[PDB]
């Protein structure tokens, strides 16, 4: 399982960041593309996932509003926009595939990308 | 809501001691429902046990856990170099804050 | 004691086998027209709505009818043209050439396309979907209406279907019934209100896999039916366009009149009383918060909002109007026609579905409702439900809950003191084989594989009996004793106060055991008997 | 003596009939995974690897699989345009226009082709082989590796395996074994040097139906396996074209860095010490001469050179340099690479190869030969031995050459004093049939076909047993006494030092005569009953 | 079975024929083609076969490097050049087909062409 994701830049207030998770080697449309939040030395936490066959998407409560989970499929890329971030959005972000993906049907995030410390 | 509260400490040891980690679950789940991570300083996690008692691949024997209701436990015998680093126990959607070993 | 072999015994186990549609007297129609019920006193079985079988093969069948039907019709790879589209709203006129029947010869044609099965490439666009997908138009003169399906066991298993009234789905039934053919499953085709289903009986039914978990949808059933009439109110005129020799390729043309919108009505009064009680319902199953539900997330128009099939039509209706928070009135719904549609999505095929004269209107009664809960730590003790869309086998759930499919296993060895359809389910030993239960097990590719199958099945068991002995009888007393170390029980016990199921329980452990010393001792008793 | 009849026999006639492949947990793995073995004492079968069947069904099982594969595939017939090519070393670069997926737009797009895949009409060139077969491209993301392939028999049928080191693949065995499913047949496909195969355990193993003729191709098996080691080393980069509706045409284009040849290694060392021993052996099969080699003849670059299928590139390695007369070195061989290849000669078919990106390495293990014989009257006592190409049967004699299949026959009707898998084979009748044997008959359209089989062999047995009044039982005195002409036998001279496989040959004869006194007698015995 | 051969023509020291032997009626493919040269009132001698499949041949070891044998399947011709004739060269030659043709698996000859007597 190959993640390539995107590098990352610190966002003034009221401007909008595209990560991006793209994938390779594997059946795409039958993976859920999860994504978690790393805070500064702290617990993670869950940002959302994203079936990517219809896309087909829940966020957590905190984050719900200000998010935006897109995917593609032809070139098996997902994606996550996030708008209006503040000063306070210091984290990391790396994307899990899991939920069944793994003999287990409760969420066993196995594979993860490589991260993105946009502050 | 599931509150997976973690015991203190710090664990202030040397590499060949053994070390117990657990974590408390608020309602009454089987044991499928609960897994354990390695956090390593500026790495990505990785998964040990999903299922709280099934390892995964690519890991070494020295870790196991049990536990079934409330109070899981982790357990590993030989503390290596790089397993001196954070552990996070993971519910279906909620991590967990990380009990430290030094 | 002595061991001894009964024929016919009713007993059964959980099994995965090929099933066959009937229907009744078309895609469907082109299946075999019938259904016997009989009740099975103290029987408790574990039923499963999630990991059953019947919604894996009944999707699969679903997959096979669409591919075989759409197989003698029109393809548009020549319509995958550019197109000079104009305002006619949603709706372009479009002008275009053509290879006509004559090949050397080009004609220019035009057309009215929804924006929706169009896109850009100025005023120059393509059909939806061409440089993915081989669009397929949807057949003329053969009509995809879901007609009711049954679906009937094969020889030598059977369908449990559970009479409880408050089953939720997973768990324990109070009292099952024995049944050859399912009751009339509507194949329907929705996103997140499910319509013309069966309708709960006494109360609202909840289920999911597991509430905590929020990648698992909520299904609801209504115990009372909500109305809903739709329609498409567009005066449509078609015109026939022939791209070949006998394809006809159908569109719109000349809308007469203005040009509405399409609009989904429900009624404020039915509505919102059931989501109340669905409210009361769901307070229950977790733990005490208030519940209140939110509209759907961000997403495919094939998921964001409740899409169907109607005439044909395939309609896209908003649903933000209904999960946002009470009297009599009408909460009349937004709704987007689309023509090239793909649903249960592979990957390069479409379904160009052809448009129709006149009006359609749409009255169906919804008889469920798909949910999804929101997660994160966000406090306040208030549970966000929004509805959910895709994984179309949901659609089949909600009418595959009640049956499960078993495999009815013979040869139930117990012990007695000789040597030498399951009506009867639930009753004790003590105090029919031949008569009822046995001749029930012979009585395409896929059904004559099912048969063939059944007949290997009742071969491997007169064969086995026929190496133990027991040729033209059903009960047989055997040279082989009963061990102590096969859990012993006295013929009390046994014979008495319990039934075929738990035996079958108690001495599944010793199977391909009794077996080798019933083949040595026939083989040792016949030896004897030529020497 | 009575006639007395035997059901469950171990014995069995050379029958063709429908296998099945397995496979291991692509092509082939769409074949069901899994192969017991036991072996047979005292038993001698005359086997032959040239007369068999399992290669003649393996064969068109390669036709079929390759078919089915190739149909959800792209059709280059949009591409057979005018190519103008220039050169780039045995590679062009070719420029051409398309219909693209916007069919009223023509697009120019250019690629780099191999000599060897175009042919001239100047500059102006086709794809070969355009204007008499429809070539057809190999799908991307479905792997054409030649995975291990078991051949499992069918109910009522067995395999026997020939376990003598020393078997050339005709005449007698000295001990078998009946088996289930045969080894991992890996399917390679070459033309001069058999590669992947299995080798010979102890010995150099040479075979023809007839040395003295010469048309027919000499098998010669390597006990010692030959590295070599192959590589395209040209760095390509893949462009994909969109020729229509989803599907795709993968080609080479702007090659980097030197345009180098593609070569295949083998080791001096290895090679020329196994043909050293090859020519020693081949001393010994004819009168004495000077055994040693010649290059191929003249015929189709797929059998003047050593072709295979490495990564789906196929390589065309001359071999000029192995057969031409000795230390350690290399002999590096010129290979010519070929994208639009028809192997299994199909008039009407192709299968263009799609490339890769960077280099491909192609290491392998020859495990044996095929060669040939010059004849003429050319005296001087030297044999003059070519490597021969085609026949692609022989790729699969090779590995199919220790197997042979077999129909296992119940009814071994033999006189008794009474009146009224395959473990013992080599048994005397003195001192097993219900536990072993018998439970082993019945134990796509095609495996179906042969399941259906096993049913009316099973019951057109079962029936005659039946009307032999023997239902039940499997050893049966019978009415009908053994006349003289019968080859009458004294008991100690059948049920003692004489197997059931000659006692089978003995009376084969009186088949269809025994049958209709046992039916009559049967019937006699009924008729007085009821009367 | 029809077998329409060619003419035949002396051919100077250094010259090449080219000898043909078009075939109608059967399955080509599936059919040995056999060479057979006549010497003058003598005893025959064979030239070579060619599977025309795959246009596999062999030929005999007097001839072996003076002659080639092409095969052509469209128009279901098969060829035989033979290069650097001699004035030794006088005989006849025929084309046979069989070699499993006839029920029989041994080279059992059974249609012969036209002859072509080119001395
Ligand atoms: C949930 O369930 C409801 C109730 O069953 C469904 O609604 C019905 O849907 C059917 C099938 O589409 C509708 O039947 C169609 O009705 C049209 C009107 O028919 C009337 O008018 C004509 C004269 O114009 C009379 O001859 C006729 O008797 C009626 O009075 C027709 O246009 C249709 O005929 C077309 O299809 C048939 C195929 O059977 C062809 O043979 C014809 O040639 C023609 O092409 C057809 O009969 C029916 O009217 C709907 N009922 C109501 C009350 O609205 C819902 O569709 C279903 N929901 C979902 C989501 O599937
Ligand atoms: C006789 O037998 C030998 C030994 O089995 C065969 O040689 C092997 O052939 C296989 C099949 O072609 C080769 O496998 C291929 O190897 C390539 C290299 O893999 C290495 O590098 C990648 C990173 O680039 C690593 O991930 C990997 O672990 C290896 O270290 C790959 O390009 C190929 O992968 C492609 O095909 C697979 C299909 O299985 C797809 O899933 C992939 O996406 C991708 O498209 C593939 O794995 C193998 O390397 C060969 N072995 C050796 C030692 O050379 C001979 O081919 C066979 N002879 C004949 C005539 O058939
Ligand atoms: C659907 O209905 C079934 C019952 O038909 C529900 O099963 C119930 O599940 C809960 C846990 O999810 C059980 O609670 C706990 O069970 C254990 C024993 O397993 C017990 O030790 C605990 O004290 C506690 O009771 C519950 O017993 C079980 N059964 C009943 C009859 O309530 C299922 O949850 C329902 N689900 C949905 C989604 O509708
Ligand atoms: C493969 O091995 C078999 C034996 O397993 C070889 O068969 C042998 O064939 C030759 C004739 O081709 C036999 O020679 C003659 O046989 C007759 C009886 O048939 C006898 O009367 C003569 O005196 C002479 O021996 C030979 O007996 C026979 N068997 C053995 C054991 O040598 C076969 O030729 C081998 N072929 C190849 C191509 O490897
Ligand atoms: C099967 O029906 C029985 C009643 O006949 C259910 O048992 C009780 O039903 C009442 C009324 O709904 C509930 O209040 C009780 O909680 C039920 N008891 C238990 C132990 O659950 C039974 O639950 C029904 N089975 C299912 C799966 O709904
Ligand atoms: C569907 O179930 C609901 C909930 O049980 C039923 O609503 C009840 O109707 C009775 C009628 O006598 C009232 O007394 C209750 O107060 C109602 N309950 C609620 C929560 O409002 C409804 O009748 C059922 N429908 C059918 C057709 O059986
Ligand atoms: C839809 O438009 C068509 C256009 O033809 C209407 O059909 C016409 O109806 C009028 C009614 O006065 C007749 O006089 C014409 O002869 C009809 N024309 C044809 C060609 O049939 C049709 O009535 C319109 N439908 C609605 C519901 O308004
Ligand atoms: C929705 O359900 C109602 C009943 O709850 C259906 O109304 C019945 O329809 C049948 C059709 O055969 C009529 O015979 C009955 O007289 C109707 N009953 C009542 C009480 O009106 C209604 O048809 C359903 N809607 C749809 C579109 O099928
Ligand atoms: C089967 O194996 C036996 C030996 O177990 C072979 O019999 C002899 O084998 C030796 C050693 O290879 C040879 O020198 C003899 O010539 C063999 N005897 C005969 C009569 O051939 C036997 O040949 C083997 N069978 C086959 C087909 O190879
Ligand atoms: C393959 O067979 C050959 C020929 O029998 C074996 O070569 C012999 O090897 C032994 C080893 O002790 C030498 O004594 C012989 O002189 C060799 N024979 C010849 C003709 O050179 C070879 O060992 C066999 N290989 C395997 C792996 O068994
Ligand atoms: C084959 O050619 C490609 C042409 O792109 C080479 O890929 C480049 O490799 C260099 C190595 O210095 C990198 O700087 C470039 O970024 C690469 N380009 C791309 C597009 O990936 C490739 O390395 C060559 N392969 C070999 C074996 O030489
Ligand atoms: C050619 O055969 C040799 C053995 O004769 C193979 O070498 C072995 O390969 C296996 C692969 O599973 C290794 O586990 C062994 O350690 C190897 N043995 C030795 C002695 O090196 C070799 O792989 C074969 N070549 C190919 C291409 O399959
Ligand atoms: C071609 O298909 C892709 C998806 O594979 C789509 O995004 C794109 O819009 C299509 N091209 C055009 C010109 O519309
Ligand atoms: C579309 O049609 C109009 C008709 O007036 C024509 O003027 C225009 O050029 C056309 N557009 C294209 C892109 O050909
Ligand atoms: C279509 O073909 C006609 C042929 O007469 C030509 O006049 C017209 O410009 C073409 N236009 C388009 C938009 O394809
Ligand atoms: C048993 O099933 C029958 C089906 O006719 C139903 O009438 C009855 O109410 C069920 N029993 C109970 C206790 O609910
Ligand atoms: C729909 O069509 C019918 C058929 O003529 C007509 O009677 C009715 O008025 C139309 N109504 C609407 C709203 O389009
Ligand atoms: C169910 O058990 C009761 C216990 O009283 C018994 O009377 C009844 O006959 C049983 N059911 C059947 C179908 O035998
Ligand atoms: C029957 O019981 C005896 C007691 O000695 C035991 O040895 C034997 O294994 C038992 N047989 C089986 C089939 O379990
Ligand atoms: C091939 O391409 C070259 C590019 O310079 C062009 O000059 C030449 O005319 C082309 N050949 C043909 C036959 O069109
Ligand atoms: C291919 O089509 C283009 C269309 O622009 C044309 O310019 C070119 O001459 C054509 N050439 C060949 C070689 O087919
Ligand atoms: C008989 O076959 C077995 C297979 O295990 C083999 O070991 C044995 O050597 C064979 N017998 C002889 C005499 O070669
Ligand atoms: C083949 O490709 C690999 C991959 O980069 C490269 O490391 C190697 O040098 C290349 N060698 C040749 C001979 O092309
Ligand atoms: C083979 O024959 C020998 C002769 O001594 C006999 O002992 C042996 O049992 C026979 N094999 C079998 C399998 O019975
Ligand atoms: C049995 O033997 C007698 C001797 O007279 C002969 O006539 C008769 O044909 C024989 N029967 C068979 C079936 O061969
Ligand atoms: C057409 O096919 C024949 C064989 O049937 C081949 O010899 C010829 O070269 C092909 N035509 C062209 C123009 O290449």
């Amino acid at each position: 399982v190959q993640l390539v994701q995107s590098g990352a830049e610190l966002k003034k207030p009221g401007a909008s960041v595209k990560v991006s998770c793209k994938a390779s080697g594997y059946t795409f449309t039958d993976s859920y593309m999860h994504w978690v939040r790393q805070a500064p030395g702290q617990g993670l936490e869950w940002m959302g996932w994203i079936n990517p066959n219809y896309g087909a998407t829940n966020y957590a409560h905190k984050f719900q509003g200000r998010v935006t989970m897109t995917r593609d499929t032809s070139i098996t890329t997902a994606y996550m926009e996030l708008n209006r971030l503040r000063s306070d959005d210091t984290a990391v972000y790396y994307c899990a595939r899991g939920n069944f993906l793994r003999v287990d049907y409760t969420w066993d995030f196995q594979h993860w990308g490589q991260g993105t410390l946009v502050t | 809501e599931i509150v997976l509260t973690q015991s203190p400490g710090t664990l202030s040891l040397s590499p060949g001691e053994g070390a117990t980690l657990s974590c408390r679950t608020s309602q009454s789940l089987s044991s499928s429902s609960l897994a354990w991570y390695q956090q390593k300083p500026g790495l990505a996690p990785r998964l040990l046990i999903y299922g709280a008692s099934i390892r995964a691949t690519g890991i070494p024997d020295r870790f196991s856990g049990s536990g079934s209701g409330t109070d899981f436990t982790l357990t590993i015998s030989r503390l290596e170099p790089e397993d001196f680093a954070v552990y996070y126990c993971q519910q279906y959607e909620f991590f967990g804050a990380g009990t430290r070993v030094e | 004691l002595w061991v001894t072999v009964y024929y016919g015994v009713p007993v059964w186990r959980d099994a995965i086998t090929t099933l066959f549609c009937a229907s009744d007297a078309n895609v469907w129609a082109t299946c075999v027209p019938t259904p016997q019920e009989m009740v099975l006193e103290n029987v408790t079985e574990n039923f499963n709505m999630w990991k059953n079988n019947m919604v894996d093969q009944m999707h699969e069948d679903i997959i096979s009818l669409w591919d075989q039907s759409l197989k003698p019709c029109v393809q548009l790879t020549p319509l995958c043209v550019t197109l000079n589209c104009t305002d006619v709203t949603g709706i372009k006129n479009c002008s275009f050439n053509i290879t006509t029947e004559v090949r050397d010869k080009k004609k220019k044609v035009h057309a009215l396309f929804y924006r929706l099965d169009i896109v850009p490439i100025s005023t120059e666009y393509i059909l939806i979907n061409c440089n993915t997908s081989v669009i397929t138009q949807i057949c003329p003169k053969v009509s995809f209406d879901p007609i009711p399906i049954h679906y009937c066991a094969p020889a030598g298993y059977a369908i449990l279907k559970c009479n409880n009234k408050t089953f939720n789905g997973t768990g324990p039934c109070n009292n099952v019934s024995t049944i050859q053919c399912t009751h009339g499953i509507k194949p329907v085709v929705s996103t997140q209100l499910l319509l013309n289903g069966s309708l709960a009986e006494e109360d609202i039914i909840i289920s999911s896999e597991n509430m905590m978990d929020n990648t698992k949808t909520i299904i609801v059933h209504f115990n009372e039916s909500v109305g809903i009439e739709c329609t498409r109110p567009n005066n449509n005129t078609v015109e026939s366009i022939r791209i070949g020799p006998g394809q006809t390729f159908y569109v719109t043309g000349e809308i007469i009149g203005d040009i509405r919108q399409a609009h989904c009505n429900i009624s404020k009064g039915n509505w919102s009383k059931t989501l109340q009680r669905v409210k009361e319902k769901l307070k229950k199953y977790y733990h005490n918060k208030t519940i209140k539900f939110e509209p759907s997330s961000g997403g495919d128009l094939e998921i964001t909002t409740h899409s169907f099939n109607c005439r044909g039509e395939f309609f896209y209706c908003y649903t933000s109007g209904l999960f946002n928070e009470g009297t009599n009135g009408t909460i009349t719904l937004p709704c987007r026609i689309k023509q090239i549609v793909n649903m249960w999505q592979k990957v390069g095929r479409a379904m160009y579905a052809p448009p129709i004269a006149g009006n359609i209107t749409c009255s169906s009664n919804i008889t469920g409702l798909l949910l999804t809960r929101d997660g994160g730590r966000g406090t306040n003790g208030t549970e966000t439900f929004r509805p959910a869309g895709g994984n179309m086998k949901d659609n089949w759930r909600s009418e595959l809950y009640k049956y499960k499919v078993v495999e009815i296993k013979p040869l139930g060895i117990a012990p007695t003191k000789c040597r030498r359809f399951l009506g009867a389910a639930g009753s004790t030993m003590g105090a029919v084989q031949t008569r009822q239960l046995l001749s029930g097990f012979v009585q395409g590719i896929k059904q004559l594989q099912t048969r063939v199958l059944a007949i290997e099945r009742y071969l491997e068991v007169q064969q086995f009996l026929g190496l133990w002995g027991c040729s033209g009888k059903a009960i047989c007393c055997t040279a082989v004793p009963w061990n102590t170390t096969w859990s012993n029980k006295s013929e009390q016990e046994i014979w008495n106060n319990m039934t075929w199921m738990q035996w079958d329980r108690e001495v599944g452990n010793y199977t391909d055991t009794i077996y080798k010393l019933l083949f040595v001792a026939q083989f040792q008793q016949e030896i004897n008997e030529v020497d």
